[PDB]
Formats: C-alpha cells, sequence, structure tokens
C-alpha cells in the first residue's frame, strides 16, 4: 500500500513531486509582468475574517534591495526558502563585493528544492516569482516545487492561474510601459478574485532600474483603483 | 506484417523500425496496433496508411496516463 | 551496516504487550526446574535429558556460577541463556572494580533485569525467551530470586519453572515449610523433579547446585547418585 | 482493447458540470460559476451535483424562492471543506 | 504488483522495474542528436517552452574547454551530476595539470550513479547525458542512462520521439567520417526535422548547436548565431 | 507469497528467492566462455551488435583487473564494472601491504566474500552478475575461477556463462585442454561460439578474445588482430 | 628543525595608467646564496584584463596561483560572465585570510583594467588587507623602487613643476630605468625583465636583459 | 536514529498529519482573547474543576516575559515544551539586542519552530494552537495566533478550541469600537462571549487582564461573580 517518498511512476515522473504541483493550486493568485521600464508584481491576500488584521499577512517580500519575491501555495514553508535566498545574496556580496544577479539567486534556491530523502523529508509546496533588476535589465523568473526555473515575461501563479494566463497573453506586448502594466494586472485580479477589489485585498511592489525595491502602501495604491 | 495484409498500406513503412519502437509487446498487442492505426486514418479521412498512424496507434495500446508533463529537458 | 531503530513490541488495543506474552509461552515449553531455599543455603535443581546416547553430558552445564557465591539456572531456550550469563559475569566485575567487595545478590538482579527491560523496548529486537533462578548467601541470610522476559523480578521461598510448573508449585506448597536443612531441601527438590521426569532418573539426568556460607558450588555426579539413592 | 480513463475534470470540465446540474433551478441571474469551479480543485462530478442540491435547500431553509451567490458559498464549505474527512477519493487515485 | 515499489526488490523474471521506470523519464524530454566526424564532435538539441512568452529551456551545458554535455530528463538531477562533472574535471587539472580524458570521466559517472541503484530508499538519477569531447584520440560521442550503463557510440539520439532520428543516422553514417563542419552540422539538423510533426520545424529559437573542434574550444551557439548554420536546408518533402 | 521480497527471509522450505531471481538475470546476457590451456588461459566473449550506430570497441564485457589477472563478465553491466572496481582495488592493497602479486585462490576468495555480503540484508540487493577470473604465474601455473551471484567459487578446466550455458560446455569437454598450448586453443575457442546463437535471433555479432600465459610473459592483454582473423578464417568451416 | 618557510626573492612592480596597466617583474629564482634558474617570471595572466604578480615563498606562489585559476572558472560556470578586476581583489582577500593562523608568505599586486577602461592597482599584505593605488612595488627591492616613483609619478617634493599625466611611452622607459638601478644594489634582482602591458585590446609582453651577477 | 518521513503529501495535495493535528486542537478547551486600546484581556473557559485538585497546576495562561502572556489549546503535553523553548529564546534575545522582545518576534520563533518540525524525519507535528498577547515598547497592544502548520497571524479578536466557530461568529456581530471604550467594558465583551459558548456559568471561566504596564493579573472568582451579575442584569432589563 505504502510507497516510499522516492518512487517513480510507471508513467515515469515521481509521485510526491507531482503531488506538490497540485498543492499550489490552492494558494492565492499572483501576477508578475516583466516590462523594459521595470518589473511590476502583484498578489491578492484572501482575507478570511473581519476581525483579522490585514497587514500582518504578506506575499511580496524582498530578498535584497533590487530583488523582490512573491509566493503562493503553502506559506509556512516558503519562509525557509526566503531566508536561504537572503543569506545567499549576502555571502556573494561579502566575498565578491557586488550584487548577485537575479538568475543566479534562483538556481541557488532551486538546488535546495529537491533534496529530501532518508539520509543526512518532503518537497516544498510553494511556487515563487522573482522580480529584479540586474545589469541585464529587469528580469522575471518562476521556479517550481520540482526545482525547474525559467524566465517568463508575464506569469500568473495561483488557484486562478490558467484563467489569468489566457487573459494575459492577449494584453501583453513587448513595448509596454510600467504605468500601464500595473493597470493591466489589476484588471486581471479584479476578474478572478472573490471579493470586490479595494485598497486592502491586494498589494503591489515594483522595482525600477533607477530606484530600489519599492512596495506600495494604502495611500498611493488606490489612485490606480479609482482610475482603473 | 501479417495483420497489415488487408489494409491499404503506403510504401512508407519500416517494419524494422516499427518492431523496434514496439518493445515488450506480445502477439495480441502487435495485432492491436494494426487495428488502431487502421481507425485513426478513418478519423482524418485518409485512405492509405502512413508511418505516423502506427506511431499514434502505439500510444493507444500502451494506455499511458496524460498529466500535463512538458516541463522536462 | 546499521539497525532498524523502531520498537516491534507495541501495545494491543486490549492493553497487553503481545510479544512478552508469546515469550512466556516459550519459557513454559522449557525443561522443568525447581529451586528451594531452606534456612542455611539454597538448592537449585534442573532436569537435563540428552536426546540420544551419543551426546556427551559432561560437556555443557545448566547450573552456572556467576561469582564465588552466586549461582544461576534457567528454564527457556538454550542460546539466549548463554548471552545474559556472559553479561552477568561482567556486571559482577564492574561492581567489584569499584567497591572491592563481592556484589550482593539483590544488586545483581537489579542489573540483570534492567538489561532485559532495556532489551524489550529498543529497536529491532525480540525479547529473551528465558526465566532465571538466582541464589546466593550474602551477609548470612540466603536469597532466591526469579526474573522473567518482561524484566520484573520476585523473591521466592520455593518455586518451579518450565513444564508442569503449576503442578510443581502445588507440590511445594504441601511440602515446604520454614525449617529445613540444606540436605533436607535436596531430598524434596529431587522429589518434585520426579513428578515430571522420564522413567529413569540417573546421576546424569539431573544437575544440582547448592549454596552455603562457604559459597556456591555445583554437585559432582558422584554424590548426585547418593542423593538419588534413597529417594522417593 | 480500449482502456478509457475517467480522470477528474480540469477546470472547464467542472464549469460545464455546474451548467448541467443547475440549468433547471431558480437562481439569481448574476452569479458566476467560474468562481465556483476554482474552489473545488480535485472534486468529482458527483460532488458538484450535491453542491447544487444542497444550496437549493438553504433557500428552502428560511423562506425564499431563488438562491444567491452566497448560498452557493455556504454550500461549498459544507460539502467540500466540512465533509472532507471522508472525501472518498485520495486513496482511490492510487487505486488501492 | 508488489515487486514494483523499491529499487532493491528483484522481479521473478529478473528485471528491476524501478530502473525501467527511470527509462520512461528520459523518453519524456525533448530530443537531441549527437554525431562526430574524424576531427569534430557536434551535438544538436531541440528546446521546448510552456507558453509563447516564457523562454525556452536550455539543454546544452559547458563542462570544460573540451567537454560538453546535453541533458534529457528532469533538470534538477541534471544539475546534480553537472556540478559533479565540473568538479572532477578541474581537480584533475589542479593535480596533474592536464585535461582529464573523456573516456575516463564517464567511468566516474557510471560508478557515481550505480550506488543509489543498489541501496534502500534511493532513487536512480533520471537523466540522459550525451557527452561529446576530446581525448588525444580524437572525438568521442558517449551516452549514459539511468541504469548506469554508458555506451560508446558514433551517433545517437535520445528523448521523446527519437526512433525516427536513429533511422536517419543509420542510412547516412557512411558519410560522417569525411565531411567538414558545414554539412556535418546540417546532417544532424536533418535528423531533428525528422523527429517533428509535419508543420513546424526549426524557427531559430528552439535549437542549439555545440561544437568541440580540433583547434576549436567547445562553443555553444544560441538563436542568433544559429542562423548561419540553419540556412541552406531544403524544404521538407511531402 | 510475500516470502520473496527481501533477501533476509527464508522460504517455508528454506531457500532465498532474491538470490535465485538475480541468477535469472544472468541468462539474458549473451555468452562468455573461458578455457585454460596447458600453459595459459584464453577467454572468449561473443558480443551482440545491437545497432549499427555503436562503435567497434564499445562497452567491453572483458576487463583487466591486475597486471596478470583477467575478468570476463556476463550479467547487468553496471554491476559488472562495479565488481571490477573493488577487485582492482583489492589487488592494490595486497601489493602495498605484502609486497608481491596477489594469488588467485586468495583474490577470488576476497571478492566472493564481498559478493556474499549483499545476500544477508534487506538494505541491499544481490548483484546481477556472474564472471570469471583467469591468470598465469610461473610458480603456480594457470588458474581459472568463476563466481556466481550467490558467492560460490570453484576451479575449472573450462567454464561458460550466458544464455546457452549447457549448449556451450557440451563441446568444451570434446576438447583436450590438458595438452594443447594456447595457440591452437584460440582457433578452438572461436569455433565453439560460432555454432551457438543461430542467425534467427541475432543478425550480426562480434568476436572478442583474451589471452594470458607465459607466451604473453604473464601479462594479460587482448589477442592481436592477425591471430583472431585466423580464427575468423576458421569461421565458415563449421558448415560441413 | 624543519622550518616550513624560505625566502626566494623576487621583485614586482605595477603602474596604473589612464587607459592601461603595466606589470613587470624580474626572472630570477634563488634561495640562500645560490641560483636556481635565470628564467622564472612572475607575470601571470588571469584574464585578458587582469595580471597578477606573486613574490615571496615560491612554494606558496605556485599553490595560490592554481587556487585562483580554479575559482575564476567556478564563477563563470555559475554566473555566465568573467570576473572583473575589483571582484578578484575582493575574492583573494578572503582566500588569504582563510589561513590566518598559518599564512601564505606571498606579496601580491593585481594590475588590470576596470569597467571603464582605466587602470587599477591593488596591493596586498600576506594576510589579506588591500587598497587601490596608482603604483606599488613589492618584493625584495620594494624599499628602493617606491621612493623613485613618488618623485616621478607622484610629483612629490617638487616646486614649480607642471602636472602632466603619465603617457604610455614615458611609463615604459620609466620602468626600464628603475630596474637597472635596482639590479645594481640588490643581490636578488635578476637578469631578464618581463614587462606585461594590459590595454583595451590585449596583453603585450616584452623582455629586457639586465646584468647577471 | 529513527529516519522516516512522517508528514507526506496526499494525492490531492494535502498534508494529512497536519490536518489530523488540527482536530486535536478542535477538542481542547476554549480560549478567547480580545484587545483594548489600553488593556488587553484574554481568558480561557472550561476550567472543568473537580474540587480536589490544586488550582494553580492546571493553569493554561503563562508568561514568557513580563510583557508577553500566552494561552493555548490542544493537548497539554506538547504545549509546555513549546513554552519552555520559547522562554529560552526570549531570554537569549536580551544577551543580544538590549531591548525586551517584541510580541511579533516571539511568534516568528514559535511558528518557525513549529513548521520545520512538520518537515524533519521521524517527528509527528505539534497538536496545539496558541494565542500570544503582549503590549510591546511604545505601548501598542496586539495579539497573534499560531496554526499547527505554523502560520503566525494577527487579529483583533479571536477564539480557538472546542466551539470556536460559534464564538468567532458571535464576535463579528459584537466587536464595535465602543465595546473597547472602558477597561471594565472590554471584559464584559469576553464574559459575554464565553457565556455564549460551553456553559461555564461563573464557575468554569478564568479571565486574565493586562493593563500594558503590569504583569498578568488573575481576578479571583468574586469579580467574575460581580461581572456575570451585571452582564445578565443588562440582559435582564433590555429583554
Amino acid at each position: 500500500y505504502d510507497r516510499g517518498v522516492n518512487t517513480f511512476s510507471p508513467e515515469g515522473r515521481l509521485f510526491q513531486v507531482e503531488y506538490a504541483i497540485e498543492a499550489i493550486k490552492l494558494g492565492s493568485t499572483a501576477i508578475g509582468i516583466q516590462t523594459s521600464e521595470g518589473v511590476c508584481l502583484a498578489v491578492e491576500k484572501r482575507i478570511t475574517s473581519p476581525l483579522m488584521e490585514p497587514s500582518s499577512i504578506e506575499k511580496i517580500v524582498e530578498i535584497d534591495a533590487h530583488i523582490g519575491c512573491a509566493m503562493s501555495g503553502l506559506i509556512a514553508d516558503a519562509k525557509t526558502l526566503i531566508d536561504k535566498a537572503r543569506v545567499e545574496t549576502q555571502n556573494h556580496w561579502f566575498t565578491y563585493n557586488e550584487t548577485m544577479t537575479v538568475e543566479s539567486v534562483t538556481q541557488a534556491v532551486s538546488n535546495l528544492a529537491l533534496q529530501f530523502g532518508e539520509e543526512d523529508s518532503r518537497p516544498f509546496g510553494v511556487a515563487l516569482l522573482f522580480g529584479g533588476v540586474d545589469e541585464k535589465g529587469p528580469q522575471l523568473f518562476h521556479m517550481d516545487p520540482s526545482g525547474t526555473f525559467v524566465q517568463c515575461d508575464a506569469r500568473a501563479i495561483g488557484s486562478a492561474s490558467e484563467g489569468a494566463q489566457s487573459s494575459l497573453q492577449e494584453v501583453y506586448h513587448k513595448s509596454m510601459t510600467l504605468k500601464e502594466a500595473i493597470k493591466s494586472s489589476l484588471i486581471i485580479l479584479k476578474q478572478v478574485m472573490e471579493e470586490k477589489l479595494n485598497a486592502t485585498n491586494i498589494e503591489l511592489a515594483t522595482v525600477q532600474p533607477g530606484q530600489n525595491f519599492h512596495m506600495f502602501t494604502k495611500e498611493e495604491l488606490e489612485e490606480v483603483i479609482k482610475d482603473i | 506484417q501479417i495483420h497489415s495484409r488487408k489494409m491499404n498500406v503506403s510504401p512508407d513503412v519500416n517494419y524494422e523500425e516499427l518492431a523496434r519502437c514496439t518493445d515488450d509487446f506480445n502477439g495480441a498487442q502487435c495485432k492491436a496496433v494494426c487495428v488502431e492505426a487502421g481507425m485513426i486514418a478513418l478519423r482524418r479521412g485518409a485512405t492509405e496508411l502512413t508511418h505516423e498512424d502506427y506511431m499514434e496507434g502505439i500510444l493507444e495500446v500502451q494506455a499511458k496516463k496524460k498529466a500535463n508533463l512538458q516541463y522536462y529537458a | 551496516e546499521r539497525g532498524y531503530s523502531f520498537s516491534l513490541t507495541t501495545f494491543s488495543p486490549s492493553g497487553k504487550l503481545v510479544q512478552i506474552e508469546y515469550a512466556l509461552a516459550a519459557v513454559a515449553g522449557g525443561a522443568p526446574s525447581v529451586g528451594i531455599k531452606a534456612a542455611n543455603g539454597v538448592v537449585l535443581a534442573t532436569e537435563k535429558k540428552q536426546k540420544s546416547i551419543l551426546y556427551d553430558e559432561r560437556s555443557v552445564h545448566k547450573v552456572e556460577p556467576i561469582t564465588k557465591h552466586i549461582g544461576l539456572v534457567y528454564s527457556g531456550m538454550g542460546p539466549d541463556y548463554r548471552v545474559l550469563v556472559h553479561r552477568a559475569r561482567k556486571l559482577a566485575q564492574q561492581y567489584y572494580l569499584v567497591y572491592q567487595e563481592p556484589i550482593p545478590t539483590a544488586q545483581l538482579v537489579q542489573r540483570v533485569a534492567s538489561v532485559m527491560q532495556e532489551y524489550t523496548q529498543s529497536g529491532g529486537v525480540r525479547p529473551f525467551g528465558v526465566s532465571l533462578l538466582i541464589c546466593g548467601w550474602n551477609e548470612g541470610r540466603p536469597y532466591l530470586f526469579q526474573s522473567d522476559p518482561s524484566g520484573a523480578y520476585f523473591a521466592w521461598k520455593a518455586t518451579a519453572m518450565g513444564k508442569n510448573y503449576v503442578n510443581g508449585k502445588t507440590f511445594l506448597e504441601k511440602r515446604y515449610n520454614e525449617d529445613l536443612e540444606l540436605e533436607d531441601a535436596i531430598h524434596t527438590a529431587i522429589l518434585t523433579l520426579k513428578e515430571s521426569f522420564e522413567g529413569q532418573m540417573t546421576e546424569d539426568n539431573i544437575e544440582v547446585g547448592i549454596c552455603n556460607e562457604a559459597g556456591f558450588r555445583r554437585l559432582t555426579p558422584t554424590e548426585v547418585k547418593d542423593y538419588l539413592a534413597a529417594i522417593a | 482493447d480500449r482502456k478509457i480513463e475517467f480522470s477528474l475534470p480540469d477546470l472547464e470540465g467542472r464549469t460545464h458540470i455546474f451548467k448541467i446540474h443547475a440549468r433547471s433551478m431558480s437562481v439569481e441571474r448574476d452569479i458566476r460559476f467560474e468562481l465556483l469551479a476554482r474552489l473545488c480543485p480535485n472534486s468529482t462530478g458527483a460532488e458538484i451535483r450535491s453542491v447544487c442540491t444542497e444550496a437549493g435547500m438553504f433557500a428552502i431553509r428560511a423562506r425564499r424562492k431563488i438562491a444567491t451567490e452566497k448560498d452557493f458559498l455556504e454550500a461549498v464549505n459544507k460539502v467540500i471543506k466540512s465533509y472532507a474527512k471522508f472525501s472518498a477519493t485520495p486513496r482511490y487515485m492510487t487505486y488501492n | 504488483n508488489q515487486y514494483d515499489n523499491d529499487v532493491t526488490v528483484w522481479s521473478p523474471q529478473g528485471r528491476i522495474h524501478q530502473i525501467e521506470y527511470a527509462m520512461e523519464a528520459v523518453k519524456q524530454g525533448s530530443a537531441t542528436v549527437g554525431l562526430k566526424s574524424k576531427t569534430h564532435a557536434v551535438l544538436v538539441a531541440l528546446k521546448r517552452a510552456q507558453s509563447e512568452l516564457a523562454a525556452h529551456q536550455k539543454k546544452i551545458l559547458h563542462v570544460d574547454n573540451h567537454i560538453g554535455i546535453s541533458i534529457a530528463g528532469l533538470t534538477a538531477d541534471a544539475r546534480l551530476l553537472c556540478n559533479f562533472m565540473r568538479q572532477e574535471c578541474l581537480d584533475s587539472r589542479f593535480v596533474f595539470d592536464r585535461p582529464l580524458p573523456v573516456s575516463r570521466l564517464v567511468s566516474l559517472i557510471g560508478s557515481k550513479t550505480q550506488i543509489p541503484t543498489q541501496r534502500y530508499g534511493r532513487r536512480p538519477y533520471g537523466v540522459g547525458l550525451l557527452i561529446a569531447g576530446y581525448d588525444d584520440m580524437g572525438p568521442h560521442i558517449f551516452q549514459t542512462c539511468p541504469s548506469a550503463n554508458y555506451f560508446d557510440c558514433r551517433a545517437m539520439s535520445i528523448g521523446a520521439r527519437s526512433q525516427s532520428a536513429r533511422t536517419y543516422l543509420e542510412r547516412h553514417m557512411s558519410e560522417f567520417m569525411e565531411c567538414n563542419l558545414n554539412e556535418l552540422v546540417k546532417h544532424g539538423l536533418r535528423a531533428l526535422r525528422e523527429t517533428l510533426p509535419a508543420e513546424q520545424d526549426l524557427t531559430t529559437k528552439n535549437v542549439s548547436i555545440g561544437i568541440v573542434g580540433k583547434d576549436l574550444e567547445f562553443t555553444i551557439y544560441d538563436d542568433d548565431d544559429v542562423s548561419p548554420f540553419l540556412e541552406g536546408l531544403e524544404e521538407r518533402p511531402q | 507469497t510475500g516470502y520473496d521480497l527481501s533477501a533476509s527471509t527464508f522460504s517455508p522450505d528454506g531457500r532465498v528467492f532474491q538470490v535465485e531471481y538475480a541468477m535469472k538475470a544472468v541468462e539474458n546476457s549473451s555468452t562468455a566462455i573461458g578455457i585454460r590451456c596447458k600453459d595459459g588461459v584464453v577467454f572468449g566473449v561473443e558480443k551482440l551488435v545491437l545497432s549499427k550506430l555503436y562503435e567497434e570497441g564499445s562497452n567491453k564485457r572483458l576487463f583487466n583487473v591486475d597486471r596478470h589477472v583477467g575478468m570476463a563478465v556476463a550479467g547487468l553491466l553496471a554491476d559488472a564494472r562495479s565488481l571490477a572496481d573493488i577487485a582492482r582495488e583489492e589487488a592494490s592493497n595486497f601489493r602495498s601491504n605484502f609486497g608481491y602479486n596477489i594469488p588467485l585462490k586468495h583474490l577470488a576468495d576476497r571478492v566472493a566474500m564481498y559478493v556474499h555480503a549483499y545476500t544477508l540484508y534487506s538494505a541491499v540487493r544481490p548483484f546481477g552478475c556472474s564472471f570469471m577470473l583467469g591468470s598465469y604465474s610461473v610458480n603456480d601455473g594457470a588458474q581459472l575461477y568463476m563466481i556466481d551471484p550467490s558467492g560460490v567459487s570453484y576451479g575449472y578446466w573450462g567454464c561458460a556463462i550466458g544464455k546457452a550455458r549447457q549448449a556451450a560446455k557440451t563441446e568444451i569437454e570434446k576438447l583436450q585442454m590438458k595438452e594443447m598450448t594456447c595457440r591452437d586453443i584460440v582457433k578452438e575457442v572461436a569455433k565453439i561460439i560460432y555454432i551457438v546463437h543461430d542467425e534467427v535471433k541475432d543478425k550480426a555479432f562480434e568476436l572478442e578474445l583474451s589471452w594470458v600465459g607465459e607466451l604473453t610473459n604473464g601479462r594479460h592483454e587482448i589477442v592481436p588482430k592477425d591471430i583472431r582473423e585466423e580464427a575468423e578464417k576458421y569461421a565458415k568451416e563449421s558448415l560441413k | 628543525r624543519f622550518s616550513p618557510y624560505v625566502f626566494n626573492g623576487g621583485t614586482i612592480l605595477a603602474i596604473a595608467g589612464e587607459d592601461f596597466a603595466i606589470v613587470a617583474s624580474d626572472t630570477r629564482l634563488s634561495e640562500g646564496f645560490s641560483i636556481h634558474t635565470r628564467d622564472s617570471p612572475k607575470c601571470y595572466k588571469l584574464t585578458d584584463k587582469t595580471v597578477i604578480g606573486c613574490s615571496g615563498f615560491h612554494g606558496d606562489c605556485l599553490t595560490l596561483t592554481k587556487i585562483i585559476e580554479a575559482r575564476l572558472k567556478m564563477y563563470k560556470h555559475s554566473n555566465n560572465k568573467a570576473m572583473t578586476t575589483g571582484a578578484i581583489a575582493a575574492m583573494l582577500s578572503t582566500i588569504l585570510y582563510s589561513r590566518r593562523f598559518f599564512p601564505y608568505y606571498v606579496y601580491n599586486i593585481i594590475g588590470g583594467l576596470d569597467e571603464e577602461g582605466k587602470g587599477a592597482v591593488y596591493s596586498f599584505d600576506p594576510v589579506g588587507s588591500y587598497q587601490r593605488d596608482s603604483f606599488k612595488a613589492g618584493g625584495s627591492a620594494s624599499a628602493m623602487l617606491q621612493p623613485l616613483l613618488d618623485n616621478q609619478v607622484g610629483f612629490k617634493n617638487m616646486q614649480n613643476v607642471e602636472h602632466v599625466p603619465l603617457s604610455l611611452d614615458r611609463a615604459m622607459r620609466l620602468v626600464k630605468d628603475v630596474f637597472i638601478s635596482a639590479a645594481e644594489r640588490d643581490v636578488y634582482t635578476g637578469d631578464a625583465l618581463r614587462i606585461c602591458i594590459v590595454t583595451k585590446e590585449g596583453i603585450r609582453e616584452e623582455t629586457v636583459s639586465l646584468r647577471k651577477d | 536514529s529513527y529516519d522516516r518521513a512522517i508528514t507526506v503529501f496526499s494525492p490531492d495535495g494535502h498534508l494529512f498529519q497536519v490536518e489530523y493535528a488540527q482536530e486535536a486542537v478542535k477538542k481542547g478547551s476554549t480560549a478567547v482573547g480580545v484587545r483594548g486600546r489600553d488593556i488587553v484581556v484574554l481568558g480561557v473557559e472550561k476550567k472543568s474543576v473537580a474540587k480536589l485538585q490544586d488550582e494553580r497546576t492546571v493553569r493554561k495562561i503563562c508568561a514568557l516575559d513580563d510583557n508577553v502572556c500566552m494561552a493555548f489549546a490542544g493537548l497539554t503535553a506538547d504545549a509546555r515544551i513549546v513554552i519552555n523553548r520559547a522562554r529560552v529564546e526570549c531570554q537569549s534575545h536580551r544577551l543580544t539586542v538590549e531591548d525586551p522582545v517584541t510580541v511579533e518576534y516571539i511568534t516568528r520563533y514559535i511558528a518557525s519552530l513549529k513548521q520545520r518540525y512538520t518537515q524533519s524525519n521521524g517527528r509527528r507535528p505539534f497538536g496545539i494552537s496558541a494565542l500570544i498577547v503582549g503590549f510591546d515598547f511604545d505601548g501598542t497592544p496586539r495579539l497573534y495566533q499560531t496554526d499547527p502548520s505554523g502560520t503566525y497571524h494577527a487579529w483583533k479578536a479571536n477564539a480557538i478550541g472546542r466551539g470556536a466557530k460559534s464564538v468567532r461568529e458571535f464576535l463579528e456581530k459584537n466587536y464595535t469600537d465602543e465595546a473597547i471604550e472602558t477597561d471594565d467594558l472590554t471584559i464584559k465583551l469576553v464574559i459575554k462571549a464565553l457565556l455564549e459558548v460551553v456553559q461555564s456559568g461563573g464557575k468554569n471561566i478564568e479571565l486574565a487582564v493586562m493593563r500594558r504596564d503590569q504583569s498578568l493579573k488573575i481576578l479571583n472568582p468574586e469579580e467574575i461573580e460581580k461581572y456575570v451579575a451585571e452582564i445578565e442584569k443588562e440582559k435582564e432589563e433590555n429583554e
């Protein structure tokens, strides 16, 4: 009845790596868009109760001054991968006296993502987006529970993933601006979420080449909502 | 080759290839490829059989499970 | 290699450790053995039948000394007995290298039984399949103790282990009292092993060891024939 | 010969099943089914029917004559997330 | 089936199924083709993507100045052997101050991957390495497998729908030991157009070519510099 | 059932099936024979050409353990060259500790105990290989040993492992290896592996020969090309 | 008893320019009172834009060079680009400190170009402290070469002298003259003068003979 | 060394040992906590006294520091070892950074201790939930809770244990701004809340208030008898 945690399918993939891909269809949806002006990156919060404090939860968190993140699926084991990414960028700064690029952050986490076993215990049930501006311009990456990462241009991750990815292929082009890429993503989040969109259900964060990682707050955010 | 006798088979067939992409089959499953390839061509309206009709017949006899797997390589 | 590191002895839903219950059934299918203390020393007696005439009966021994003054018999299976004999031989030595004194018989049973409890809980092992009878004369008064595969122990006046032990304990209840000599205890210990033996009880079918204030010793087959004479 | 698999519906499989079992019931006009199918990730067609038959009972609980969107949401967490102790599926996906 | 759970358990026929199921993982990855001349070793890969806006997953990796590999399978196990691969090349260059020979590298891989195929609770490495390199004896084309059984060859192809690529190579391998780099590559490019459906072939964004050469360090060509190689091919006959 | 999953459980009639299942994997490898002559040992391996794409000289089923010891294997090739590594490593520690070249009665004893150690535990599986060891010494003569996957070793005047094992050692005892030198043997090794594996099952195959003795000055090496072309000149005379 | 160190001599010199960097060294290996060889330079080419010089105990100079050349490959296989000159100097400071309690007896000067095509010179102690300078001299004759370049390059201790930046042509004959003065008074300064010039187009080399005492 | 994966994924993406542990929480006794703007008030219910036991050994409100209290539910065996590891961490913070521990910092220690423990080899997850209540530096009263999967989460009012859905549905129709007007008026919210739960008619409730500068202060069952009188007296006259 009971397999191990390390068993191939007769079709050949695995079992619990494929099971963890199912687990990230229960998290809140998240949208990131790479634009040559900069990377915009948004999420919903999925507020359960009126008594809940809304700002205590977060999905966007920063790794460095020029790299942000966005998480989905489970949350409690996402905090392990965020802390490994923060230490990795500081060891690179310590020994090389420069900033680690956005791609080489991602493979440092992706090498950690498939290391469970019965020596030295289960894969991570999260899915991540990495927005950053290195010396090659703005970048956007997306890893997996399987440890597979690839550069995207506009990726939608969460429970409403394939519904948003269809509506995101029709609005994106290579010559967007950052002021309208922000407005384009909130239209997609307005369609897919349950409750009505306000200044508390969501939050955004952008990174530009000029300034560092900036996260919006409840004063400069609702001008985009009222001018949607 | 025996059960492909009565079917309109174009001379684009390499049975030495077809015997080699079908491993671990038996005499029933090798017979079952010839009937399934003879029905996929009826879907697309073709009258002769081509090599890709057999290769699609093999995927039906193996009875694989389709789960969204294109993230390798 | 490595081990298993999980207990294969669990609680039943009825609350009984099942492997310890099954290990006692192996003890009950062993050779019968009786042990009686009487007011100056303890008599241990066992029952040793070779399967054929080809065996050399003077090769192995059931009755074993542990030190100058502590003997030990069993009723269970063979190879499990020789393990915790060698363990008990060593435990009497680490007591002596510290305190420069022969170990009391009560303190030996503290440490042999603590092995068997530790052995019925740890990972990847089945418990032992023997019970023990331990004698000795420490500070004048003699002692007689009995352990089990669970790890408990008791303090008996007289008992019997092995086959027909429920018939042996009823026989000892109608015979034993508080006032006997050592050689009177020998005659009533052969009389209770005769309740379950074969037809002939010779000088090599049994094996008897005694304690005195002079220390533990094991009887040679010469005087065992003398005690077997004028019996029943 | 043929070995037809009946898998669980993906997303558009689920949205079409709601349109079958709720085409003939008095509903509010402005409800969306696509929001409901995102809330049932690995759910059979048998559960989706029982969602629709349960949420009509909430309309019969108080007084009313047609269900609302929140009447569905009160039926989703009861059928999906409150009867989830049983669920009947996850030891049958492995077919053991 | 109870004989189909762990790598340790033999079948009553004598075929461990957990090794055979890892052969299914290399049949899921996209195809790649390697071949060699007398003086050159060319491997050509075929990338895939998920959406039209996400980038294509690269497959050809640079191990050393005279060794390159091509992967097929799950990519996280590929990086676990690639980091082993780089490490074993530069410490031999640290100790002996010489390039490590190709045929002696692969024997380290076969010993590395055989160990988890015999312990308990250890999966096999699902990966499909094609290796191209230089000894002092000229070019070499090697393939490995999750059964830890490496093969010396002169032209192979592994990945999804690779049997059609092997039939092209068998009826043209009399010509491979003569031609220069120009039509050696577009011999191999005619193998990848064989393993495709009949409408799309080679649109300069899903193909990558690597060459190690007799005076040429190992070099990876990607999606702009492919265009000199990719031109000059005829249309698909139909 | 259930008595044949682990290698730590006997059957209710007292045998281990995990060893017997691993022996069955040997009879899918092709054929490896080796007989010893008066003054040397000659190995012989017939080698299947699976496809045209492989290279002549690939994936040799015939190893080289020490300077004088040879190995020919038949089984699952990943396990074969794993045993070839520890046997090559065992002979190094003999010379580094005891100073001289390892003898065969000790060398096959040390390897077979390493093979035997994987038929005791549930944590590992048994090997799926059977192989042969042969050498020559000036103080000992020629030796020829063989090791099954269970760990049993014996001496032989000639042995055979592969698919057709009985069909190969039927004709070995027709020879007279007690008196022949290792020159006429090389023609007779190749002949008895031509009458086996009919052209119905296999299309084409490859001869691979090995060779040791004082004619090779004690060193183990492959035959030269011209001598095995004489044996392949001696090929098509078995049709009479 | 067994002392683990010895002094093998050697003298290195680097000058940062406006669009160049010149690194020079002698080619004599010698310990005690004897001569091992008359051809053993210290110009080591790391990249096409970075040259390092290593003077001191020669057994450590051989080891430290091979440790560095491995880690330049590990950077490129993990970051898809070569190291810059400032990234090498920050790396090697951690390598030298890693054996803080059994140090290398090596004096190091890194010369090369930055990202803007300007010269850069980083001088190290045997423990791993550094700074960026315009010119440094390390090794045995470092006490003789450093006062001369304060006068000529630094324009120090002079009055009413105009401040022209050093050209490439003036910096060549300035290097060639200062080793001729150093070879007279130092017993360790050798015979051939290997001069390596890093420009925006590659690395040129030049060998100049000296006296051969 | 017992090396075995206890917590594994389901074929539909759940962790069964995690959500089995959430049912062990769902039959522990009810613990309710609200926060006022100057004094926090949390108090367990269902003391379930048997009048033959020491009343102090059965307590479930303990203190991690002077400023941080803690309540829990679930099984009490796993609770008091999470507490004793949290007391060590909040003490070693003082050997580091000199200020006392903020209430947000100690919940990140507990939740990260609780998460990685559903990740290791041979360990069943914890079967407790918590309420951490503290008024930090600069006098900002706030509270948090801890799911057994390890998701720390702030609140304005909350309730865990047996009968937590009914109490949370009671607070949303009852938590106004003027309910936290006075310090004795916020307590009348809690005693009205726990009375709308498993019965606890003044004999099974144990509130514990904290006025942002004191330590915890358990009122004895005389003011609770005084408060339950007036809480029913207002309900006596309005209806």
